[PDB]
């Protein structure tokens, strides 16, 4: 709404936030959780965890 | 660099074919010779950022540094006496010329789609 250039497309966040994102099925489902899998959380390797 | 974008396109496609095939369950990297090692998860391809800086720097400060000493040594040997003749004779036998003869030439003695292609290869070779 504010930019008129398109909807946000990336998030920079804390380790905790990403761990949550990695551990939840971001797709549409009933509910879910498990071991962080979706994104990398290791800052020793990268900073880019993956895509929601 | 945009200067090499068309070549990058070719490398990307070649890389894709490697990704496409199940070239997996390999321990020691499938490399015979040439390039110096590095490993990283997918990075920003826009420019040679720090992962590349360290790779290159790592390939240059302890790397090219002594490679240069070796090449310069090889050249110093090449330019010395007697040893240079050995090189000359080797080079000469590998590369010779003669009056009204051929020079290196593509030998199209295998089955090919068509003689017209063979002719194109000969022209491309020339």
């Amino acid at each position: 709404r504010q930019t008129g250039r398109g909807e946000g497309n990336f998030i920079i966040a804390s380790r905790n936030v990403v761990n949550v994102l990695a551990s939840v099925d971001t797709g549409i489902s009933y509910a879910a959780q498990g071991l962080a899998t979706g994104f990398s959380t290791d800052t020793t390797k990268s900073v880019f965890a993956g895509v929601l | 660099l945009s200067l090499f974008a068309p070549w990058a396109k070719m490398d990307e496609r070649n890389f894709k074919d490697q990704e496409k095939e199940d070239l997996v369950s390999i321990t020691a990297p499938k490399l015979d010779d040439g390039a110096r090692e590095f490993e990283v998860s997918s990075n920003e391809a826009a420019s040679p950022y720090n992962a590349a800086f360290q790779t290159i720097f790592g390939s240059y400060e302890p790397g090219m540094k002594t490679t240069r000493e070796l090449i310069d040594t090889y050249r110093n040997l090449m330019n010395n006496y007697e040893v240079d003749n050995a090189v000359s004779e080797i080079v000469s036998d590998a590369i010779v010329y003669e009056d009204d003869t051929e020079v290196v030439a593509l030998n199209l003695d295998k089955s090919k789609f068509s003689p017209k292609i063979k002719n194109m290869m000969l022209d491309e070779f020339s």
